């Protein structure tokens, strides 16, 4: 019958390690470098899109940077696709929560709900797992900015500074030079882009070649505003870091 | 529905997937629990390769499933969300039933019977994980000491380890633990449970996580500097 | 609108005897003023040595009987042939009928036979499944006028010792199966007497240690 | 019993001279028994404004579910919803409960950002809209509301005439109702500014 | 890979063979019974020191009249139990009496082959299943992976069941006592154990009509391995 | 119906009537209203009689199971909310139940709870249920103690059921006591009412209304 | 070889693997007989123990009043199939108020386990039958093997070694027939039957099982003390 | 049950409830407590139909004890209310709704504020200083309006909910045998003993 | 629940020595309404059972098929379907029986009254009656709706009691049938001249009449009645 031809995704190696996470995660590192910084002040995401062409249109192109809610957002490493079926998830999460207990969702429990679909993969239902690393920048009043990350095993992390995709070992060898605890968004903005800069495969690092957020209380009085740069944005970033 | 049966017996009458399981709670990063004679303190290893961590908010390895019982694990970290989220239901769903919160036998046997039914389900795979949960039954000072495994087997310890090297911790509590006279105090628990460690993790900085777990639903996690205090006078005494 | 309840009169009788036990019922069958049937048969053996009656709505009635009688029957299969006993059969009983509680069975059953210990027995059911052992008990339509009789006739009800004048009770020396079935047969002429839906037929089931045996009398026709 | 009555309360819009207005009352109650006169019945998604009378419980409840869905609309869309496009999201959500409604009155009132139009429009129960140029009423004084705004309404009123034109509108009707009442708010709406007003009325 | 209800050239049904060896693997497990009652006695088989042994549960309550002990994958008993226990309890629900042994133990195999692609596999897990009613007395079941169950005067299962077993044919006749039933499984126990036998690492239970199941204390069973170290001396 | 139960120095009192009718037909006087749920648990029962039996042997059975599985005696409180929940679950399909489950541990003490087909559910110290409950109420509030000899609080629960068998048509038939102390529940025999009667009129001096 | 790895899969020769090992259990099983006359229906059973603490093994099963059957292979797998026939024996009775026929009986069994046969996941039934029973048409006897034939017989056998006991059968075919109103006689003939498919072990009081239905004789077990007779 | 009164004063909330229970004739009961502590600085007295009142508040009190211990954290009692009153709105529809009034007095750690919070049976919620369910407003609701005064302490909170106390024993027919008190403020949740 | 719309009137029957009588007049009335003239009520199972049916005509075609098609099911592999293991009217009455009792159980009942009139294998007379309740009972003589009422009393008069069958002639038993239906047209409202009748003799097998009419009526005294009371013209 069937059975012939199940591949059977879910299963453990002699070694006890899931074979088809770690083949996502073996995809995953062939996409492009996606870095997250916590700053004092606020969050910055960073990221690298891949290959791209004179002939894409930029301003109105997403690839990386996802906006979750007013609060929280990811960067993608991975199969797009695949991201875009788990944030409209996360999204529905995030609302479903506002609407139960009237709060913002805290950043944790967002996280937790994502990786706990993913770990559903991996143990039952004998489908493949979603090909996607995140990186979650977000707030709340509870632990105020915090990074996070996330991988096909569904397994998350709580971080000060953080990679994923392409070149993860080195960039995390530069970020663990330069991070210092009392440093502020500028200095963040700073350190990431100077990372991608010495990480990428490409031969300069230009505008059109990225994409850039931050996360700030650089809003009107307490409250925490979320701002996706816009292609002459990090043009002009990148003139004031003093990389083009 | 996906219905294979993936857990399924071998000529030499193995269930190999429940056998790999156990491989990924040998991986997993070395836990271990103690108790005395009116206290059980659970420890953790906490591998130094991530540095550049956040430890306010990265998940803790030692889990409440309810105010009197704890749960640390060995293995992979997804799937023990999944056992410490149905226990923590159940906990609850005791309370509202038999209006008296779950006793740490009770607990255990539940979680058990979950890793269990998860060896022979279509279409699942055994959980990678191995547990210890400890604590104090309702109105009870006698400590509680259980572990569990992925084939859903269960069983109470004076002192157990599990995870990676736990085969060597086994043996250094095996010849330092006395069940005629347990630590009596909770210095002389956590100090047991801290040299344990000692034998396996590396350096004594961050990599060693202690909960002490006291009656009536007494649970507190100590701080680095505290444990850094025990770590301090250990050597100092091994010096001789 | 459907009404999916009727009813079908006649009335049953059961005593439990020291060592035997009777279950009797008229044969007649009604629906309203007319007659359906002289000699239709209420009481039925069962196996076992147990006797039943479901007396009210004969549609349900029959569907009762015929599912206890399956009951008998996988209860051999499923227990090596096991007996089963009178106090089991009630029980199972119980289960039948609390099992419609929400659509009842429109009936009054009786079971008769003999316990463990060879003694008489008798077990009377409501219609959605509560039961009680008796010793004497009386089901349907002339119910009413048959166990006030019964109370008086064979518990002694109300009845003391001559000269003693209420002080000293009527002791309660116990009943052969000739003076049971006296009984039995008063209580159904007396009820045909004042009872539209009680008449043309008595059939009475004994049981005893050797079995179950059958006595049939005419009654009033009218 | 009646569930379009037990808790009470209105709203009226009003389109003027490059502006919109929306106005309720504050009223929950009981039946006869007053409880609330905090209870707000307008709310705002981006620059959209609805208000909602009936039911309380469906008033509440609906708000937490059009804030869940323009929440959700904003994500996808990279834009706020327009007042027309909200129109028909509010029409869509309570017919596909055609069998089971929620007992509310809605009104949706503000200016489309791109085109600058004043808009106002109102619905039933069940979803039909009713998209009037001059005014939409709701609640339980609806036909007193019909009567001030037939009368006291003229097109193309300035931001400062069309509030005193609504709130008389609102606060008369208001007075001849027993389940109405007890405070009033009045919104004016211009493309890039809006002020919000409470009224001064009888506490009976 | 191949079907799990697949048959074996043979005839037989590859994966409920497959559960057999999984048994024999397992602690042994011993039943005697006699006119007096059944005895069922265990190896508990702590794999550490610092284990609390009395934590081993081994043997089992179904009811009052019925005990079972187990040997293999333990932890696939817990659902087997747990079914005979509901099963002894709703037939006297329905019956008002107490349930056959046999048709308990009947209840209990009917679980075994519901297995394919229910349940993904059969039970790793067999049962001594020892009790008594009315009608056929003191009885004794081994309840096997297959659905199958026999009934024996004595009957060992485990690691070292076919040493065991030998040593019950000879020792076993219809006139003994329970006493000498209790020191017969010790006897055999301490035969068949890597570890020396003592109170701590072997439990003792019995079935009689008066008092029902009951496990043995550890003080209890330590006074008849004291009594059995002496009557083995005295020839 | 007349049932009730009762805390006390020397454990617990239960005593119900035996009455049961069909409209004003008396359908039986010899009733077993006291359900012997364990040595230690007992339950009443008022309201409907199949109601009252099959979830009360019920509520046996599940109660047996959890001393199976958990190697110990059920609480009075975990026993009662077994049945509390269920006939919720039941709530508007017409169960009609009142019922006490009587019982005493060692965590608990002697406990009562008043179970009924609302879905209500309440732990107290006295309590009267059935037709004729309030006729119950009068002889034990007037003549309740802590400090009562097992001798005087039976015959108190035996003279209120009394109480009511007397005004109460739809009760009767004979009473029933029960007491229940630390070392379980102990049966106190069958009272006919048509002797009881007599001899406590004759004796107490009461029921002077009443000629004999 | 390459065709046998479930039911759903032909050979190139046109078998079904699964079937034939399915048939094979029926083999390594303990011998039973069965025979009939035109008044009576006999079924003979050795019963096979695991060692001499343990008991033997039942063989016979009762189905209903007038109908039951004999088993050799997986005995679950006979208790699924003869409460299959019980359930239906009883349909007949409470539906039809009549019993089951014997010939229809067989052909409910041949069509439960081929559905078995043909279906992915599941797989064939473990077990042969040897059913007897006395309907409206007299006494019957029926082979079932788990490939789902069924077929009527005067007398036969399945089991080991069960060619001896149906070549003898073949032989006095004549005779047993025409053993009508007798039922000692024709349980004699066979227990004679039986006999030619022993080796080493002979007929003991607890090794023997027989049942036997008839015109005024309902379906009845014979085990232990009750079986000396015929010893 | 009968009455459940509440009221928010500076730096508490007070919650008042009857402690009769009357099924029909008989009160068979005069010591009933109608609340449950759903987190350390939270409280929920409930009334409504019999049986519903309990199951209702014991689920509430289950779900809010599940999301503390698994977020180590409490809930905000404006986060509690909303929970509560979405049960109270999915549950008006169902094949057979909770037929349950609730009141929600809880003290907010982060903004150093009491609240009490007014939720029917139909999922309508309110946030007020003072609030009652069934018959009980229409007696107390004068006098607070009157006599409230958003900055009381406890004690003149005490002394006003014992004027609105004895009020309901002078004109309401049913006998409620008193009530149990309990403070709701920064130190958690206690009983006045003496009522 | 539904109520009935074509209907059809009493079914009455008999036992006598050798056999069982059974007819049914061929009327399907629509409320007060006599719509249709031509509608056979009795309807043959083989050639040993009769199955005469009451009350909705929309459910008696249903019943009509489920006997057709189980005469039809009998016969799959059945090699004696015309002779030992043929259908007897026990079999056909419980099967009906079974089909009514099921049928009110989910509140949706056949609304019929049926009469099962046939002979044995061993030569036994059968008749036994079932209706939409699933009630069911068994009698010398039975009979449907008014002819409970009129028929019965008169079929009793020459079977009173089980001793009277053996006594009792097909020639006694036919003119006892015949009167009732003469009876039966006096009286019922809902009844036609033109009717049916079955005969099933366990020597002769199945007769069935077809096309019979009620004869030798008495009318000839109604020119005598004059007015109400007073009247003389
Ligand atoms: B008692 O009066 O509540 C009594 C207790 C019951 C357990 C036997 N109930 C009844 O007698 C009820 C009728 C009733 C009377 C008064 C109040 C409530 C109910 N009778 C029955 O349930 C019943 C059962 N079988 C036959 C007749 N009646
Ligand atoms: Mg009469």
């Amino acid at each position: 019958g069937s059975r012939r031809y199940d591949s059977r995704t879910t299963i453990f190696s002699p070694e006890g390690r899931l074979y088809q996470v770690e083949y996502a995660l073996e995809s995953i590192s062939h996409a492009g470098t996606a870095i997250g910084i916590m700053a004092s002040d606020g969050i910055v995401l960073a990221a690298e899109r891949k290959v791209t062409s004179t002939l894409l249109e930029q301003d109105t192109s997403t690839e990386k940077l996802y906006k979750l809610n007013d609060k929280i957002a990811v960067a993608v490493a991975g199969l797009t696709a695949d991201a875009e079926i788990l944030i409209n998830t996360a999204r529905i999460h995030a609302q479903n929560y506002l609407k139960t207990y009237n709060e913002d969702i805290p950043v944790e429990i967002l996280v937790r709900r994502l990786s706990d679909i993913k770990q559903g993969y991996t143990q039952h239902g004998g489908l493949r797992p979603f090909g996607v690393s995140f990186i979650y920048a977000g707030y709340d009043d509870r632990y105020g900015y915090q990074l996070y990350t996330s991988n096909p095993s569904g397994n998350y992390t709580g971080w000060k500074a953080i990679s994923v995709g392409a070149n993860t070992s080195a960039a995390q060898t530069l970020l663990q030079m330069d991070y210092k605890d009392d440093m502020k968004v500028d200095d963040a903005i700073e350190l990431a882009l100077k990372t991608l800069s010495k990480t990428t495969d490409s031969s300069a690092l230009t505008y059109d070649r990225l994409e850039f957020a931050t996360i700030r209380k650089g809003a009107n009085d307490g409250e925490v505003y979320q701002k996706i740069f816009k292609p002459q944005e990090i043009k002009d970033i990148l003139v004031k870091t003093g990389i083009t | 529905g996906y219905d294979r049966a993936l857990s399924i017996f071998s000529p030499d009458g193995h269930i190999f997937q429940v056998e790999y399981a156990l491989e990924a709670v040998k991986r997993g990063t070395c836990a271990v629990g103690v108790k005395g004679k009116n206290c059980v303190v659970l420890g953790c290893e906490r591998r130094s390769t991530l540095k550049l961590q956040d430890t306010r908010i990265t998940p803790s390895k030692v889990s409440k499933i309810d105010s009197h019982v704890v749960l640390s694990f060995s293995g992979l970290n997804a799937d023990s969300r999944i056992l410490i989220e149905k226990a923590r239901v159940e906990a609850q769903s005791h309370r509202l039933t038999l209006e008296d919160p779950v006793t740490v036998e009770y607990l255990t046997r539940y979680v058990a019977g979950v890793q269990q039914r998860y060896t022979q389900s279509g279409g699942v795979r055994p959980f990678g994980v191995s547990t210890l949960i400890a604590g104090f039954d309702p109105r009870d000072d006698e400590p509680k000491l259980y572990q569990t495994e992925p084939s859903g087997i269960y069983s109470s310890w004076s002192a157990q380890t599990i995870g990676r090297n736990s085969k060597t911790v086994r043996e250094f509590l095996e010849k330092n633990y006395d069940r005629k006279e347990p630590p009596a105090t909770v210095e002389e628990c956590v100090k047991l449970t801290v040299r344990s460690l000692l034998e396996v993790v590396q350096t004594g900085a961050k990599n060693i996580e202690i909960t002490v777990v006291k009656p009536d639903s007494d649970i507190v996690a100590l701080s680095s500097e505290e444990i850094n205090q025990y770590v301090t006078q250990i050597e100092q005494e091994k010096q001789e | 609108q459907f009404n999916p309840y009727g009813d079908n009169g006649g009335t049953i009788l059961g005593i439990a005897g020291e060592d035997f036990a009777v279950l009797a019922g008229d044969t007649r069958n009604i629906t309203d003023y007319s007659i359906n049937s002289r000699y239709e048969p209420k009481v039925f053996d069962c196996g076992d040595n147990i006797v039943m009656s479901a007396n009210g709505f004969a549609a349900d009635g029959d569907a009762l009987v015929k599912r206890f009688k399956n009951s008998v029957k996988w209860y051999h299969f499923d227990h090596n042939d096991k007996k089963l006993s009178i106090n089991s059969a009630a029980r199972n009983i119980q289960h039948l009928l609390y099992g419609k509680r929400f659509f009842p069975y429109y009936v009054h059953t009786i079971i008769a036979g003999l316990d463990e210990d060879g003694k008489g027995a008798v077990y009377s059911f409501d219609p959605v499944g509560s039961y009680e052992r008796e010793q004497c008990r009386a089901g349907g339509a002339a119910a009413s006028l048959i166990m006030p009789f019964l109370d008086n006739q064979v518990n002694f009800k109300n009845q003391y010792e001559p000269g003693t004048n209420g002080k000293v009770k009527k002791p309660l020396k116990y009943l052969s199966v000739e003076e049971v079935i006296k009984l039995v047969r008063d209580s159904f002429t007396s009820a045909t007497e004042r009872h539209i839906q009680v008449g043309d037929g008595l059939e009475i089931l004994i049981v005893t240690k050797d079995g179950v045996r059958k006595e049939f009398y005419e009654l009033k026709r009218d | 019993s009646d569930p379009s009555s037990i808790n009470g309360g209105i709203v009226v819009a009003m389109t003027g001279k490059d502006c919109v207005a929306i106005a309720c009352d504050l009223r929950l109650g009981s039946q006869s028994l007053g409880v609330s006169n905090k209870f707000e019945k307008i709310f705002h998604y981006g620059h959209v404004f609805l208000g909602i009378t009936g039911l309380a419980t469906d008033v509440t409840t609906l708000n937490e579910m059009f804030r869940y869905k323009t929440n959700l609309y904003k994500l996808k869309e990279e834009r706020a919803i327009e007042p027309e496009t909200f129109t028909q999201l509010v029409s869509s959500s309570l017919y596909e409960r055609r069998f089971g409604p929620y007992f509310v009155g809605p009104v949706v009132a503000g200016i489309n950002s791109k085109s600058g139009k004043p808009f106002i429009a109102g619905f039933d129960l069940i979803g039909c809209i009713d998209e009037a140029k001059d005014f939409i009423v709701s609640g339980t004084a609806s036909d007193q509301l019909f009567g001030m705004c037939e009368s006291l309404y003229e097109p193309n009123l300035e931001p400062e005439d069309l509030f005193e034109t609504i709130s008389q509108a609102l606060l008369n009707a208001a007075d001849r109702d027993a389940l109405s009442g007890w405070g009033a708010v009045v919104y004016i709406i211009k493309k890039d500014e809006v002020v919000k007003r409470y009224l001064k009325m009888r506490q009976d | 890979d191949r079907g799990v209800s697949t048959f074996s050239p043979e005839g037989r049904l590859f994966q409920v063979e497959y559960s057999l060896e999984a048994i024999k693997l397992g602690s042994t497990a011993i039943g005697i019974a006699t006119k007096e009652g059944v005895v069922l006695g265990v190896e508990k088989r702590a794999t550490s020191p610092l284990l609390e042994s009395d934590s081993i549960e081994k043997i089992v309550e179904i009811d009052r009249h019925i005990g079972c002990a187990m040997s293999g994958l333990t932890a696939d008993a817990r659902s087997m139990i747990e079914h005979a226990r509901t099963a002894a309890v709703t037939h006297n629900l329905y019956y008002d009496e107490d349930i056959n042994v046999e048709s308990l133990t009947q209840s209990v195999c009917d679980l075994a082959l519901r297995f394919g692609e229910l349940m993904s596999r059969p039970f790793g897990v067999a049962l001594l299943i020892a009790g008594h009613d009315a009608d056929d007395g003191y009885q004794l079941f081994h309840a096997e992976p297959s659905g199958t169950f026999y009934r024996y005067n004595a009957k060992a299962i485990g690691s070292g069941s076919e040493g065991a077993q030998a040593e019950l044919l000879n020792e076993w006749h219809s006139s003994l006592t329970l006493k000498e039933a209790e020191l017969l499984v010790l006897k055999i126990l301490k035969q068949v154990m890597e570890e020396k036998l003592d109170e701590n690492n072997a439990q003792l239970s019995c079935i009689t009509k008066q008092d029902g199941f009951k496990i043995y204390d550890n003080e209890k069973t330590a006074e008849l391995i004291k009594e059995l170290k002496e009557k083995e001396a005295a020839e | 119906t007349t049932t009730l139960a009762f805390r006390f120095q020397g454990g617990i009192i239960v005593a119900v009537d035996s009455r049961a009718t069909a409209g004003n037909w008396v359908a039986s006087q010899t009733v077993k209203k006291v359900i012997e749920i364990n040595p230690f648990l007992l339950g009443t029962a008022a309201g409907g009689a199949a109601d009252c039996q099959f979830w009360e042997t019920w509520l046996g059975s599940q109660c047996r199971l959890h001393e199976l599985r958990e190697k110990e005696r059920i609480s009075v409180a975990a026993a009662s909310k077994i049945l509390s929940n269920l006939v919720y679950q039941y709530k508007g399909a017409g169960l009609s139940m009142g019922t006490m489950i009587c019982g005493y541990t060692r965590k608990e003490g002697p406990t009562i709870y008043y179970v009924d087909s609302d879905g209500t559910r309440l732990k107290g110290d006295i309590f009267c249920v059935g037709s004729g409950q309030t006729f119950a109420y009068g002889v034990l509030d007037s003549n309740y103690k802590w400090d009562l000899s097992v001798e005087d609080a039976l015959y108190l629960g035996k003279r209120s059921i009394l109480a009511a068998a007397h005004r109460d048509a739809y009760s009767g038939g004979s009473v029933n006591l029960y007491h229940v102390t630390e070392d379980g529940w102990i049966y106190h025999g069958n009272h006919d009412v048509g002797e009881l009667f007599w001899k406590v009129k004759e004796e107490e001096g009461s029921f002077n209304n009443v000629i004999g | 070889n390459n065709y046998d790895g479930d039911t759903v899969t032909f050979s190139p020769t046109g078998r079904l693997f699964q079937v034939e090992y399915a048939l094979e259990a029926i083999k390594q099983g303990s011998v039973t007989v069965g025979l009939r006359s035109n008044t009576h229906a006999v079924l003979v059973a050795l019963k096979r123990n695991a060692d001499e603490l343990s008991s033997y093994q039942k063989k016979i099963i009762k189905c209903d009043e007038h109908m039951g059957l004999s088993l050799a292979g997986l005995a679950p797998d006979a208790r699924v199939l003869s409460n299959y026939l019980r359930q239906q024996c009883n349909y007949s009775s409470l539906v039809f108020n009549r019993k089951l026929a014997v010939e229809r009986a067989g052909h409910l069994l041949c069509d439960k386990a081929q559905k078995n046969t043909q279906s992915y996941g599941g797989r064939p039934y473990g077990v042969g039958l040897l059913i007897i029973g006395y309907d409206k048409s007299g006494a019957h006897l029926l082979e079932f093997q788990p490939s789902g034939n069924v077929t009527e017989l005067y007398g036969t056998a399945i089991g080991a070694r069960s060619q001896g006991a149906k070549t003898y059968l073949e032989r006095t075919l004549d005779t047993f027939i025409k053993i009508d109103g007798n039922p000692d006689e024709l349980i004699k003939a066979g227990v004679e039957a039986i006999s030619q498919s022993l080796r080493d072990e002979s007929l003991t009081v607890d090794n023997l099982s027989i049942a036997i239905v008839g015109k005024d004789t309902p379906f009845t077990i014979y085990d232990g003390e009750a079986v000396a007779k015929y010893i | 049950m009968d009455i459940i009164l509440g009221i928010r004063v500076q730096d508490s909330v007070i919650l008042a409830s009857s402690k009769a229970v009357t099924r029909g004739i008989s009160v068979l009961k005069d010591s009933d407590d109608k609340t449950r502590q759903l987190s350390p600085h939270t409280l929920m007295s409930f009334a409504g139909e019999a049986g519903d009142t309990v199951q209702f508040a014991e689920y509430i009190q289950a779900n809010i004890q599940l999301y503390s211990i698994r977020e180590d954290y409490e809930l905000s009692p404006q986060a509690v209310s909303s929970f509560v009153r979405q049960e109270l709105a999915k549950s008006i529809r169902s094949r057979r709704p909770y037929q349950v009034n609730v009141l929600i007095g809880g003290y907010d750690k982060k903004k150093n504020k009491p609240e009490l919070y007014q939720i029917d049976y139909l999922g309508t919620k309110v946030e007020l200083p003072y609030g009652a369910h069934g018959y009980s407003g229409f007696y107390t609701f004068s006098l607070l309006d009157h006599h409230y005064r958003p900055d009381m302490t406890t004690e003149e909170g005490l002394d006003l909910l014992k004027l609105c106390v004895q009020e309901l024993e002078k004109r309401m027919p049913m006998d409620f045998k008193g009530v149990i008190v309990k403070i709701v403020d920064k130190d958690g949740i206690r009983q006045v003993d003496d009522f | 629940t539904q109520q009935p719309i074509v209907t059809g009137t009493s079914v009455i029957s008999m036992k006598y020595d050798n056999g069982v009588i059974i007819a049914a007049d061929n009327l399907g009335s629509y409320g007060s309404l006599l719509r249709f003239n031509g509608v056979e009520r009795l309807i043959p199972v083989g050639d040993n059972t009769v199955v005469g049916i009451s009350g909705d005509i929309s459910d008696m075609q249903h019943i009509e098929r489920l006997l057709k098609d189980l005469v039809t099911e009998n016969a799959y592999d059945n090699p004696l379907a015309d002779a030992e293991e043929a259908l007897e009217p026990s079999y056909i009455f419980e099967y009906l029986a079974t089909v009514m009792y099921q049928r009110r159980s989910k509140m949706n009942p056949l609304w019929n009254a049926i009469i099962v009139a046939g002979v044995q294998s061993n030569g036994d007379q059968f008749l036994r009656y079932v209706n939409l309740l699933g009630v069911t009972y068994s009698s010398p003589t039975l009979a449907t709706g008014f002819g409970a009422h009129m028929a019965n009393p008169l079929l009793r008069k020459v079977v009173d009691r089980e001793s009277d069958i053996p006594k009792t002639t097909v020639q006694v038993a036919e003119e006892a049938i015949v009167n009732a239906m003469r009876v039966l047209y006096y009286r019922d409202a809902r009844s036609s001249r033109n009717f049916s009748l079955a005969i099933i003799d366990k020597n002769t097998g199945l007769t069935f009449k077809k096309n019979l009419q009620v004869e030798n009526m008495k009318w000839d005294f109604a020119k005598d009645i004059k007015g109400y009371g007073t009247q003389k013209i």
